């Protein structure tokens, strides 16, 4: 099948610089357009730029046009996207995207997503504190930025992840899982919570009683 | 920029309902494409240009329209399609999405598994102290937190995250948290999340004492 | 670098003219009596087409004698011989193609000329305006001048069941070898009129960078090509007593038989062009002159005028490709320049177009051909199929 991948964000100082990178298999890469769509805080989906097949002419908006330059390495199936003088306004969620053989300017493979955050506050490590008392646990995850952190446990059906809330400059969510009670402290439970922005790994297990 | 504006904004539905949701341009279009976006995902195409099913899609749902006015039109709902859909067009440059329409899905009103907690071992000897309670698998989605210490309501310390509603049964779930110093947490005995929900009249309360 | 120009031009202007049979021909196909001609001392209207017919011809109705045998002389009662010369010696009428080159060797610009031509030109030498039209039968390379400048004769009084002479112009295939001729028949048709059937090609019209269909079409059942070449001749652009002068050899009156005498001559207007669906079996005739083809393998461009059978193969695949890099002549390599590209959507090279997004690869296309859809066009398709400018772009044009 078609695969997008891509990666390469995170925190920028506002005015600073960033590229991202999207990897591409499963298809002739040189054959195909390539598209970047950004996804605010809001949720309002906006195209970024369009690249053809040689890279002989890109296509961009006013809202970002002279700063982002797109481009792509059809030798070993890569696309990219420079991004000169950012600011708080291009805090997105970025996606590359494929058109089709249908010509209609749809938008027809994407990506999982990689996230700018640009904000000129500063990176902080993650505070993982447990959460105990069928009966629900929990792994409480304070004082960090930027987004995003995932928390992976070990019953995933009951496994809820509340999302994150600007408390005073840092982020702050918790996320929760249900067990048989039985099954606690005999089989001990683990979160696992990872910040790729400040680039730390942090786990805890929850003590009974 | 052509202005798609998608109405209405949120779409609550009971399972077996035919329900659409509408998408109007500024300036004439020829063809409306529309995208299904789950939590924590891309958006995956839909309906390619006004009438023609995307690959995988169920035939339950549909797509119409001319010029200005399209509209995606399910058949049925399940709970399945909770999910929030946009409009897109690329017949005029450059090309634009709509803001969004949040399908939810209704349900019998089920009552939340409240389970308070106290702050960690950890956090209190280097910082301060955040206590927990968590309301799991409840509908309706509004739902009153109250954190009373020694029975008076703290209230500034409390942040309050909603989850999305759940694919499988059509629930939400909440997680509030309230913040204090390692002095002020010492200095009370009583702390209760008091949780008022429109299945019971009287609150779902929860405490623990520390003695 | 990639500007896009506000100019819109058509590059099927050139190839596309001798479809437009209003200019081209000036006159009627089915039934051709565009020109007035004294005869005697009334006037009557003859053929002026300015070009050839090819496949057409007159079934006399209640005969087993051909149109192209002679004219009933004397004792040929009943009308019933045909519509050519009497047939008195043939030095004028018929003639071999040879003959022809026998008769006009000493002349340099009659022997230059074409079989169809060198036919008309010698059958418009013989005497006013009144000149006889003529057929030339490909397969015989014969030259029939026809003494009756008549086509149709089908009224309500003397022809349903019951020695009056009837007659209609039809395509049957015993027709398909011949060629009808006016005395206006241009030397220079095979270079300026239709004859071959376009293969992988439908007709259309030019909607701002793409060649798109016509929305206004009669849909009729042909199951060959014939059929449906047959069918648009039937319903093309037509301009639509005698027994005792006929019998004692009258050579004005017979001349000017069943002739009308007042302006409804179609100049070429009427349901003269097809499309023919070779999967479908379906032929689609309109009245509007076509301004491009749609490249689609199932579909064959046909007109009244066209041959019954013949068809050109070869679409023109480069015309879009030659137009963009031609209007890269702002040169008179890319580094001080920027380009201004025509309003072009449609090319066999995807990177000519430098379409905003993925165009459409058309895989009915025998060409390859790319078409850039998203872009916003400044025309549309009104009522009476009329090509006309958006109210958003009036002022600018």
């Amino acid at each position: 099948e078609v695969q997008l991948v891509e990666s390469g964000g995170g925190l920028v100082k506002p005015g600073g610089s960033l590229k991202l990178s999207c990897a591409a298999s499963g298809f002739t890469f040189s054959d195909y357009y390539m598209y970047w769509v950004r996804q605010t805080p809001e949720k309002r989906l906006e195209w970024v730029a369009t690249i053809n097949d040689g890279g002989t002419y890109t296509y961009y908006p006013d809202s970002v046009k002279g700063r982002f330059t797109i481009s792509r390495d059809n030798a070993k199936n890569n696309l990219y996207l420079q991004m000169s003088s950012l600011k708080s306004e291009d805090t997105a969620m970025y996606f590359c995207a494929r058109g089709s053989q249908l010509g209609r300017g749809e938008f027809a493979y994407w990506g999982q997503g990689t996230l700018v955050t640009v904000s000129a506050a500063k990176t902080t490590p993650p505070s993982v504190y447990p959460l105990a008392p069928s009966v629900t646990l929990g792994c409480l995850v304070k004082g960090y930025f930027p987004e995003s952190v995932t928390v992976t446990w070990n019953l995933s059906s009951s496994v809820h992840t509340f999302p994150a809330l600007l408390q005073s400059g840092l982020y702050t969510m918790s996320s929760s899982v249900t067990v048989p009670s039985s099954t606690w402290p005999s089989q001990t439970v683990t979160c696992s919570v990872a910040h790729p922005a400040s680039s730390t790994t942090v786990d805890k297990k929850l003590e009974p009683s | 920029q052509i202005v798609l504006s998608q109405s209405p904004a949120i779409l609550s539905a009971s399972p077996g309902e035919k329900v659409t949701m509408t998408c109007r341009a500024s300036s004439s279009v020829s063809y409306m494409h529309w995208y299904q976006q789950k939590p924590g995902s891309s958006p995956k195409p839909w309906i390619y240009a006004t009438f023609n099913l995307a690959s995988g899609v169920p035939a339950r749902f549909s797509g119409s329209g001319s010029g200005t006015s399209y509209s995606l039109t399910i058949s049925r709902v399940e709970a399945e399609d909770a999910a929030t859909y946009y409009c897109q067009q690329w017949s005029s440059n450059p090309p634009t999405f709509g803001a969004g329409t949040k399908l939810e899905l209704k349900r019998a009103d089920a009552a939340p598994t409240v389970s308070i907690f106290p702050p960690s071992s950890e956090q209190l000897t280097s910082g301060g102290a955040s206590v927990v309670c968590f309301l799991n698998n409840f509908y309706p989605k509004d739902i009153n937190v109250k954190w009373k210490i020694d029975g008076s309501e703290r209230q500034n310390g409390v942040l309050n995250s909603w989850t999305d509603q759940d694919s499988k049964d059509s629930t939400y779930s909440m997680s509030s948290t309230l913040t204090l110093t390692k002095d002020e947490y010492e200095r009370h005995n009583s702390y209760t999340c008091e949780a008022t929900h429109k299945t019971s009249t009287s609150p779902i309360v929860k405490s623990f004492n520390r003695n | 670098t990639v500007e896009r120009s506000t100019r819109m031009g058509n590059p099927w202007k050139a190839f596309m003219e001798k479809y437009d049979i209003e200019r081209t021909h000036s006159s009627g196909v089915r039934v051709d009596l565009g020109e007035d001609a004294e005869v005697e001392n009334a006037k009557y209207r003859i053929p002026a087409g300015r070009c050839p017919v090819f496949g057409k011809g007159i079934v006399i109705e209640n005969s087993d004698v051909s149109f192209l045998r002679p004219v009933a002389t004397g004792d040929q009662k009943l009308k019933d011989g045909g519509f050519a010369f009497p047939n008195a010696n043939d030095h004028i009428s018929p003639m071999t193609l040879a003959n022809l080159k026998e008769r006009y060797k000493d002349n340099v610009e009659m022997m230059k000329l074409n079989d169809i031509a060198l036919c008309r030109t010698h059958a418009a030498s013989f005497v006013s305006n009144y000149r006889h039209p003529a057929v030339y039968d490909e397969k015989e390379k014969t030259c029939h001048m026809l003494y009756l400048s008549a086509q149709e004769n089908m009224g309500p009084r003397y022809c349903s069941p019951d020695a009056v002479f009837c007659f209609k112009p039809d395509k049957d295939e015993s027709f398909e070898n011949l060629v009808y001729l006016s005395k206006n028949v241009r030397n220079d048709w095979d270079k300026k009129c239709p004859r071959k059937n376009l293969g992988n090609a439908k007709f259309g019209l030019w909607v701002d960078g793409n060649c798109e269909e016509i929305p206004y079409v009669k849909e009729v059942e042909a199951e060959d090509l014939r059929e449906c070449n047959r069918i648009v001749f039937g319903a093309s652009a037509s301009d639509q007593k005698i027994q005792q002068g006929f019998r004692q050899n009258n050579r004005e009156m017979i001349k000017s038989a069943f002739l009308p005498v007042d302006n409804f001559k179609s100049k070429g207007r009427g349901f003269n062009w097809a499309n023919f669906d070779s999967v479908k079996k379906k032929c689609y005739i309109f009245n509007t002159k076509p301004t491009c083809l749609i490249n689609d393998k199932n579909f064959i461009a046909t007109t009244a005028l066209s041959h019954p059978q013949e068809v050109d193969l070869e679409f023109p695949c480069s015309i879009y490709k030659d137009e963009i890099e031609r209007e890269i002549k702002k040169q008179s390599s890319v580094d001080g320049e920027r380009i201004v590209l025509p309003r072009i959507f449609i090319s066999n090279d995807k990177e000519s177009i430098k379409c905003p997004c993925e165009p459409e690869r058309i895989s009915q296309s025998t060409c390859n051909f790319y078409v850039c859809n998203c872009v916003e066009k400044r025309a549309e398709i009104k009522e009476n199929n009329q090509v006309v400018i958006k109210e958003e772009f009036r002022n600018y044009y």
